[PDB]
């Protein structure tokens, strides 16, 4: 019946579901816990950089609070 | 209401073919898990429903 | 990790290929009264890589007549350009974030038709350059409409970002605003996924292949694969472009949950609308896209040119 | 005149797409034209800040230009904040 | 007798409403939609097919199949 | 035996099964045969359910399925396309007419049995034979497919 | 990642050699299309993608316009590749080895005047604004729009009074 | 960017070198001015990206705009040398000597 | 880099797709396997042969026509200005001659095809 469509409907939606999701966890397991910082300007970029200097390990997702400042 | 009569008789077309392995048997052998009225069986073993 | 992210990209989306052929099968069996593929596997799921497994273990064709390098360089290009169309969708996140991404799409569905042409010339027959002609015809009515339709629903977002349309659907879908560019711009979508009434290129009728008859076993199968992830993408461009799925900064799993049931339920409309539908003749549907579709896509341009002007609803750049 | 609604009838019936595209020019033609929030989008562009305002020197003879960004001086947004 | 397959008669004039039907056909492609629809029953309908080998065709005792020679 | 051989024999299994659950005929038929065939194509046998699936073009066929009174005016058209189909190829002869001429055996432009211009894998007999029978000769091609051992037959050259 | 402007520079400057070359015209148009790409990386290694990025989608068009044409009527039985004659090809590889001679005569000879390796991949950006919106290259094709009236005006006649010459010329 | 910009100005003197030097087919010779379009616009582009000057960066889809007109009037009239001769052959484009 | 990352990706997929298709099946090609196909006959002629094209009046507009989408295309930055009512013109006018000409060929019969 129509119903035997499903098992091939189920696994499209999952190898559909996955990309998204996967893109979406890696992004934060790769920025540490934060979404991946989008750069569409200079001004952006700069603050990425200003960010990766600031940090002191290379790594623009490590932000740095008021503990820096006496 | 009637989908859970659909379910009821789904469930019992899934265990109406002996145990898990009559069902997995009968469903990569015919491909088809419909419960029939045993019309008999021949000298050779096959059934026929 | 970006290898993994570029694996957990690239073979999901082959599988969700598969499982579209399969899906093609079976819907069009049922509502052809039959049932499809239920035997090869346990619901028919195993056929599709029985189909794969049998073209690559199949040997190709290299006839005498045929070009061979642009034989083989057609259906990798094919291939390639439609996994890079794949790469910077956003569900809700893409792999690789553009600026003009629709510039990219654009780009890449063009060197896509210059797949297929290669692939009919190269093949040295007569269907294969029947179907390459048709091709040529085809993109051009579908390239001029699509641009402007594209235009239009971009200039009521404001930017060429998705990330952007994404932000623009918060609140609303876009086919509310803009329904009527959206019917033409899944016929525009359908004509360039060559998908019936529109397919006119693999003419099974009229030619015998098209521009993949001399084409046998693996390059065929690089073909189909291409066709149908162009399916799957155009899709899946259409639900993100104009039925915008719910996003919520704090889980983007329910993003990606109705993104893919949209994305499904377009798909099926393809091949709902290849089953209920007869085939076009070429020159109709160039007359079709540059006599009704073109000129109302021209005074929708200028509408969408007007409406934030005197609404002020000019959109964000960012 | 009648014979024209009759043309226009005629048009609808049978090639309505060119009738939609004529009207919809014509709407897009004339709707900024009636509009009252015409203005406004020029106004919104003027109000979107993309460069840095640069500070002028006060020799004490302009007394138009707010000293301090907080002052009741200056092109305020309340009709952007209104809108 | 016969009857005429294409022919139509007479003529519906024209009219605002029928204008506005006509247009609102062509536009909104309202043959394609119902041409969706029954795709989509037959869809939701039950396939017509067996399950060869465990099921077969119906035959009558008049087929005629494979040849034999009989005894007393 | 030895670990390799069990080795050959499952991929030799695999390889077969591949094949014989993807069998793409051409689009080709002659007559009443090929009439039977699509009436096969129909939904009450459904070869798409099998996954067998009509192909147009040669280069995409599998099989071929000579339904019909193959002519000396065919003949050659008939080699052709058979001979521009890729290697793992087979033939199902259908009908009398495709076997040895069946009624028209006779006649001064047929061919008596398309056996005579391509090799035939599997004969099914008939006139017409029912879509039933052109599915069960589908089946033992199938069968026939199955049975065959060619990494089997290379390991022990 | 430094001589990554000059490696498409040189590709574009084979595209050309093969465009000039010119082999049957649906060859020429391969190659026309790869130095369109090649020039729309270039154009995106050196600044805004939307110049790349339209002029690849206009010569995409175009070499389109082409293949049909050269399918049409500017074709031959035996089309001719850069490896049919044994001259196209021998000119080919002839200019590749001018090529790189000219490139070594001008990183040698004249140091740094055109052409200099060690200062490869050091004068590809020369000044951007670090902080700064607003900055892309598709603002100044907008500003067409209003900046550049008469501009978009020669435009727009071009393509108008371009339509009805080719109306008139395939009137026949 | 010298380097680069040598290269470009090697490949418009390729492209012109092609125009300048012809085979039997007209629309070969159409594409080496096509090529030479190209080189063009991507000499003004990276001028232009060079040099920061935004408002001249609409010169290059100018350049594109009217070197497309040119290679559409160049189509037509290719379309009716093939409709009065069969081929696209500059020899046969030759009968104006006397 | 990560887009060319990904880009090189993809080619190297299909390349490895394309070459094991090519040599893992059995090889056995003759004269008669890779004769080009015409429906079981023999080719009358080449097919490199002229091959007359209808629609080159409307492939040429198509060239001019997608120069009008190149110019059409900087809108969504061009709707940020100060002056709208300058763009707003310049937008109108621009598509009104694009739809004038496409209405005078459309009258001239110039997307019909030829023949
Ligand atoms: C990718 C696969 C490449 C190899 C494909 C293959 O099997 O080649 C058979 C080849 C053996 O030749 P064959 O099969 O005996 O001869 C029949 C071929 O069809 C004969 O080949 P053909 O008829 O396809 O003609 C080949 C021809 C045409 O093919 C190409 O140009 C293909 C490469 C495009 C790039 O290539 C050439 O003439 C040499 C081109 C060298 C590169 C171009 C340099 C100048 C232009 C620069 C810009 C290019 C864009 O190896
Ligand atoms: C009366 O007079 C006469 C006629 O007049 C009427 C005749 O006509 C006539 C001639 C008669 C005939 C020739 C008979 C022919 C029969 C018919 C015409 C009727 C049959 C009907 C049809 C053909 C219409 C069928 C319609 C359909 C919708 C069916 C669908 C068919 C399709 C072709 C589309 C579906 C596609 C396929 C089956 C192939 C798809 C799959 C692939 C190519 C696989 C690709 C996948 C991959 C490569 C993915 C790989 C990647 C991975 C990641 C997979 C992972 C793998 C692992 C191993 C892990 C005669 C003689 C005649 O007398
Ligand atoms: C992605 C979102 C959903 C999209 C739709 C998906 C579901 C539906 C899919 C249906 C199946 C489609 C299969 C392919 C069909 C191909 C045929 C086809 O579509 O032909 C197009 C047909 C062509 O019609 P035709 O060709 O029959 O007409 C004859 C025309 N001549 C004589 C010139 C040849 O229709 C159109 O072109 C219409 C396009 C859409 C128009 C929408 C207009 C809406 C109203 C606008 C505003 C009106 C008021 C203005 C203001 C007034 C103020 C007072
Ligand atoms: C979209 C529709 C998909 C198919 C839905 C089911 C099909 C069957 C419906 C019942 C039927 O047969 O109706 C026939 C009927 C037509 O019957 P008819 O042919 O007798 O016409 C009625 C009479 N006149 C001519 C006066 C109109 O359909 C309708 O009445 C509606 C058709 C037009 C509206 C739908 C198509 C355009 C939609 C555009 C916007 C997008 C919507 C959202 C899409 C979201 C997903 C992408
Ligand atoms: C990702 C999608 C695509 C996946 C592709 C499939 C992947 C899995 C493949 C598993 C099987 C691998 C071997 C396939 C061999 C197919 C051709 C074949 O059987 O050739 C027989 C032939 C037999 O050769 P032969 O020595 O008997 O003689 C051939 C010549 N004749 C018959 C004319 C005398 O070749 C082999 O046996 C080669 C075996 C290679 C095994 C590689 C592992
Ligand atoms: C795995 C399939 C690819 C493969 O084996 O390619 C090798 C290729 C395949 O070429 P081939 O076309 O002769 O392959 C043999 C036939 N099948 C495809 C059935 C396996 O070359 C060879 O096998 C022999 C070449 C010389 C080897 C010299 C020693 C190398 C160590
Ligand atoms: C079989 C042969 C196939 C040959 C054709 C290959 C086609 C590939 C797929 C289609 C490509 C279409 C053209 C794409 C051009 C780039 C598009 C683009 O917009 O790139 C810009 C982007 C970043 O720019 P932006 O969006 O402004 O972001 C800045 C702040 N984030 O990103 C960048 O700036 C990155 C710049 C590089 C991007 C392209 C990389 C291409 C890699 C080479 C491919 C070919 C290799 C040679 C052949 C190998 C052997 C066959
Ligand atoms: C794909 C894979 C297979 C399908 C998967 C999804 C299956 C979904 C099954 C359940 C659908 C339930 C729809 C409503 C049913 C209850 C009902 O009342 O139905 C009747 C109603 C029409 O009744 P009536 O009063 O005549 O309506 C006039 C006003 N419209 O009917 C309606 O109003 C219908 C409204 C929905 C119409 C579309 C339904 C199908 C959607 C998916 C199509 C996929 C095609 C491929
Ligand atoms: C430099 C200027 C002189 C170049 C002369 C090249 C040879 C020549 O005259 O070719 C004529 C040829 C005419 O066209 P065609 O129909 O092919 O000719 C058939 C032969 N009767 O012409 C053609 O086919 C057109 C050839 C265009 C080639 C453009 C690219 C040339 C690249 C190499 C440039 C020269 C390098 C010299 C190096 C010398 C050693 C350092
Ligand atoms: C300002 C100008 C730009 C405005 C934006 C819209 C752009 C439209 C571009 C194309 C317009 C072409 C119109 C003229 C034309 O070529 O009409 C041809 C058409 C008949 O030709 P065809 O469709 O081939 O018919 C087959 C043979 N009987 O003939 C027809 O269909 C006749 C149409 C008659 C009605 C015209 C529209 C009237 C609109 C009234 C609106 C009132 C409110
Ligand atoms: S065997 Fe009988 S049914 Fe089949 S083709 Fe011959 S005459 Fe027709």
């Amino acid at each position: 019946m129509w119903f035997e469509i499903l098992p091939g409907l189920a696994i499209m939606g999952v190898c559909l579901v996955i990309p998204g999701v996967s893109t979406a966890y890696i992004h934060k397991f790769t920025n540490g816990g934060k979404e991946k910082r989008v750069a569409r300007v200079q001004y952006q970029w700069y603050l990425m950089e200003r960010d990766r200097r600031i940090s002191g390990v290379n790594r623009y997702y490590v932000s740095k609070g008021l503990e820096n400042i006496d | 209401m009637e989908l859970v009569e659909v379910l009821k008789r789904g469930v019992q077309q899934v265990t109406g073919h002996g145990g898990l392995r009559g069902l997995l048997r009968v469903f990569f052998r015919a491909n088809d898990i419909r419960i029939g009225t045993l019309v008999g069986e021949d000298k050779y073993g096959n059934k026929y429903y | 990790m970006f290898f993994i992210n570029i694996l957990t990209l690239l073979v999901p989306i082959l599988i969700a290929m598969a499982f579209l052929t399969l899906v093609e099968r079976k819907i069009l069996g049922y509502m052809q009264l039959r049932k499809g593929p239920n035997i090869v596997g346990p619901y028919g799921i195993l056929q599709p890589f029985a189909d794969a497994m049998k073209l690559f273990m199949k040997e190709p064709m290299r006839p005498l007549t045929t070009s061979m390098s642009l034989f083989i360089i057609a259906p990798t290009l094919s291939l390639t350009l439609a996994l890079s169309l794949w790469v910077p969708l956003p569900m809700p996140h893409p792999l690789i974030n553009l600026n003009l991404g629709i510039l990219f799409i654009l780009a890449t569905s063009s060197l896509s038709v210059y797949s297929i042409l290669w692939s009919g010339w190269a093949s040295n027959s007569k269907y294969s350059l029947f179907g390459a002609l048709r091709a040529v015809a085809q993109t051009i009515s579908y390239e001029v409409t699509m641009a402007i339709i594209l235009l239009s629903v971009l200039l009521m977002n404001g930017s060429y970002s998705l990330q952007t349309l994404i932000t623009t659907q918060e609140h609303m879908w876009l086919l509310l605003p803009a329904w009527p560019m959206a019917m033409m711009w899944f016929i525009s979508t359908l004509a360039e996924t060559n998908r019936a009434p529109f397919d006119l290129t693999e003419g099974e009728s009229e030619l015998v292949s098209g521009f993949n008859v001399e084409y046998a076993a693996g390059p065929f199968a690089l073909f189909f694969m291409a066709e149908y992830t162009n399916i799957i993408l155009m899709n899946a461009l259409t639900t993100i472009i104009f039925l915008g799925p719910l996003y919520y900064i704090n889980l983007p799993e329910l993003y990606s949950t109705n993104f893919m049931m949209e994305a499904l339920l377009l798909s099926s409309t393809f091949l709902w609308i290849r089953a209920s539908y007869p085939r076009f003749r070429y020159d109709q549907l160039m007359h079709l896209l540059w006599k009704n579709f073109l000129p109302l896509t021209l005074a929708l341009c200028m509408w969408h040119i007007s409406l934030p002007i005197f609404t002020a609803g000019v959109p964000p750049y960012m | 005149a009648g014979r024209i609604s009759a043309f226009l009838k005629n048009a609808w019936a049978k090639e309505p797409v060119l009738v939609v595209s004529f009207s919809v020019w014509g709407l897009a033609i004339i709707m900024p034209m009636i509009s009252p929030y015409t203005k406004y989008a020029s106004m919104i562009n003027k109000a979107t800040p993309y460069n840095y305002p640069v500070p002028v020197r006060d020799d004490g003879n302009m007394p138009d230009v707010p000293s301090h960004p907080q002052d009741p001086l200056g092109p305020s947004l309340d009709w952007l904040k209104n809108l | 007798t016969y009857k005429y397959v294409n022919k139509k008669e007479q003529e519906s004039e024209v009219d605002m409403k029928s204008a506005t039907d006509n247009a609102a056909r062509i536009l909104m492609w309202t043959e394609l939609i119902r041409g969706l629809g029954m795709t989509l029953s037959y869809l939701f309908r039950e396939p017509a097919t067996i399950n060869y080998p465990f099921e077969k065709g119906p035959l009558s005792p008049r087929f005629r199949g494979e040849h034999a020679l009989r005894r007393y | 035996r030895s670990r390799a051989e069990y080795v050959v024999t499952k991929l030799d299994d695999l390889i077969n099964w591949a094949r014989r659950s993807s069998l793409w005929p051409m689009t080709f038929g002659l007559a009443c045969c090929a009439v039977e065939m699509m009436h096969m194509a129909a939904p009450r046998y459904d070869m798409d359910r099998f996954g067998v699936v009509f192909r147009a073009s040669p280069r995409q066929a599998d099989v071929m399925i000579v339904a019909g009174t193959l002519t000396n005016k065919m003949a050659p058209a008939l080699r052709k396309v058979y001979d521009q189909m890729p290697e793992p190829r087979y033939v199902v002869s259908m009908g009398s007419c495709a076997n040895g001429g069946g009624y028209y055996h006779y006649s001064y432009s047929v061919v008596r049995g398309c056996d005579r211009i391509v090799p035939v894998d599997i004969y099914v007999p008939g006139c017409p034979p029912t879509a039933e029978a052109l599915l069960y000769g589908i089946l033992q091609l199938q069968r026939k497919i199955k049975r065959e051992q060619k990494l089997k037959i290379w390991y022990r050259r | 990642m430094n001589n990554y402007i000059f490696v498409l520079s040189s590709l574009f400057l084979v595209g050309c050699l093969g465009l000039a070359l010119k082999p049957s015209p649906i060859y020429g148009g391969l190659g026309l299309i790869v130095s369109g790409f090649v020039g729309c990386l270039m154009v995106l290694g050196f600044g805004g993608s939307f110049l790349g990025l339209m002029v690849f989608l206009i010569y995409l068009g175009g070499m389109l316009v082409v293949f049909g044409y050269t399918t049409a009527m500017a074709t031959e039985e035996y089309p001719e590749t850069w490896g049919s004659n044994w001259l196209i090809l021998g000119f080919l590889v002839l200019g590749v080895i001018m090529e790189v001679f000219l490139i070594c005569v001008l990183n040698y000879y004249d140091e740094v005047g055109v052409i200099n390796l060690d200062g490869l991949g050091d004068w590809l950006m020369y000044e951007v604004d670090d902080v700064g919106v607003m900055l892309e290259g598709g603002i100044g094709v907008a500003a067409m729009y209003s900046c550049a009236t008469w501009m978009m005006v020669v435009a727009g006649w071009s393509l108008f009074a371009g339509i009805f010459i080719i109306i008139e010329i395939t009137r026949d | 960017m010298p380097s680069t910009f040598f290269n470009l100005t090697m490949a418009f003197s390729l492209s012109l070198l092609g125009t300048l030097m012809f085979r039997s087919h007209l629309m070969s010779t159409l594409l080496c001015l096509e090529g030479m379009v190209l080189s063009l616009f991507i000499m003004t582009s990276v001028t232009s990206l060079n040099s920061n000057s935004m408002s001249s960066m609409p010169i290059p889809i100018t350049i594109l705009v009217f070197a497309a007109c040119e290679a559409a009037v160049g189509l037509a009239l290719l379309v009716k040398v093939s409709n009065t001769y069969g081929t696209d052959y500059v020899q046969n484009l030759n009968l104006l000597q006397c | 880099m990560n887009l060319y990352t990904v880009i090189f990706i993809n080619i190297l997929l299909s390349l490895t797709l394309i070459l094991v298709a090519f040599w893992l099946p059995q090889m056995n090609l003759y004269s008669e396997k890779a004769n080009p196909y015409e429906c079981g006959f023999d080719p009358t002629s080449s097919a490199r042969l002229p091959f007359s094209m209808k629609f080159f009046l409307v492939a040429i507009t198509f060239l001019l026509f997608d120069l009008e989408i190149a110019l059409l295309l900087p809108l969504p930055w061009a709707i940020q200005t100060i002056k709208t009512s300058t763009m707003m013109i310049m937008a109108f006018i621009l598509v009104t001659i694009l739809s004038l000409g496409l209405a005078y060929e459309w009258t001239q019969k110039g997307l019909e095809w030829t023949e």
